[PDB]
């Protein structure tokens, strides 16, 4: 299950230098 | 990162001023509720002037500080990234819930985090990082053993030391953990961020265990949210007393904010004072206050004290 970690993970993937 | 001179500081000042101008556009409609970048960037600028004022003359020691270099580098990247957001996001910046708009909000949150961290490691403009006193003793002992008296450490090293003490199952878990603890989003972990995280998911003895049960799998977790967003989300269950969600506040780092509806029903908020989150959630559930995580009928049994 996931919830608001989805939001932070999505934000991370979209905005960080990654991976 | 290279040593910080007053020149680069002035360059960051120019970039911050540019971002401020880009955000001063009337068609943007600035919500005064945090994070408010039009207040963030000037406060950062003023605090930076305070640091320079106290380290005037002795700029040699200020430019050699590892955290100050990492911070200035990060500030450079983030401001430049925001300018790029406006540059490649032409018309879309003037909408609602748009991609570059939401990105701007997220970056604003980052600026808020960086300002808090800056005021934390440089209180009153004077450096206080090699003089750490982490709130949690166990976490402080871990940091003392792993990195000694260093103020900031690269993410890889932190992941190594943490895995030595608290085993990380997957790289996915490490990524989600990274998205949670790396507030400044600069691939670094400071004593400030470490203090925040370890206060958030206490006790230390079962840190990653609490994080898996309070953040990863608990449907009540909402990460960082505004009070208005909490209100608007719990509004769909204003007729279902006991429904609750908890969040993190960018104005109150290190503390949880539980929002719940009543039997009247009104929406109220509770902030635990140095209690483990699961303790307050269990107590609240046994008293009929925290019954439905995000409106869901089934509440997670967190009785793993
Ligand atoms: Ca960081």
């Amino acid at each position: 299950l996931s919830e608001g970690l989805r939001e932070s993970l999505s934000s991370y993937i979209s905005l960080a230098e990654d991976p | 990162p290279g040593t910080v001179d007053k020149k680069m500081v002035e360059k960051c000042w120019k970039l911050m001023d540019k971002v401020v101008r880009l955000c001063q556009n009337p068609k943007l409609a600035l919500k005064n509720s945090p994070p408010y970048i039009l207040d963030l960037l000037p406060d950062t600028y003023q605090h930076l002037r305070t640091i320079l004022s106290r380290y005037e003359g002795k700029m040699e020691t200020l430019g050699e500080n590892e955290y100050f270099r990492v911070f200035m580098e990060n500030l450079m990247k983030k401001t430049k990234q925001t300018i790029s957001l406006f540059k490649e996001g032409k018309e879309r910046m003037y909408e609602e819930n748009s991609q570059p708009r939401r990105n701007l909000t997220k970056l604003s949150l980052i600026f808020s985090h960086m300002l808090a961290e800056l005021k934390g490691i440089f209180p009153s403009g004077l450096f206080q990082g090699d003089t750490f006193r982490i709130t949690k003793a166990d976490a402080a002992e871990f940091w003392r053993k792993a990195f000694g008296e260093k103020t900031i450490v690269p993410w890889k090293s932190f992941r190594q030391a943490l895995h030595e003490v608290h085993p990380i199952s997957s790289g996915l878990e490490a990524m989600a953990l990274k998205s949670t603890i790396d507030l400044t989003c600069n691939d670094y972990i400071s004593v400030f961020e470490f203090d925040i995280f370890t206060r958030l998911f206490q006790p230390w003895s079962s840190l990653l265990r609490n994080w898996n049960s309070l953040a990863v799998t608990h449907p009540g977790y909402m990460a960082f949210l505004t009070y208005d967003e909490v209100k608007a989300r719990l509004q769909k269950f204003i007729h279902k007393p006991g429904s609750y969600i908890f969040r993190l506040s960018c104005t109150r780092l290190g503390q949880w904010a539980i929002g719940y509806v009543t039997a009247d029903g009104n929406i109220l908020q509770t902030i635990p004072h140095n209690k483990p989150l699961f303790q307050a959630l269990i107590d609240g559930f046994r008293e009929g206050f925290y019954l439905f995580p995000d409106g869901r009928n089934q509440n997670p049994d967190l009785t793993g004290l």
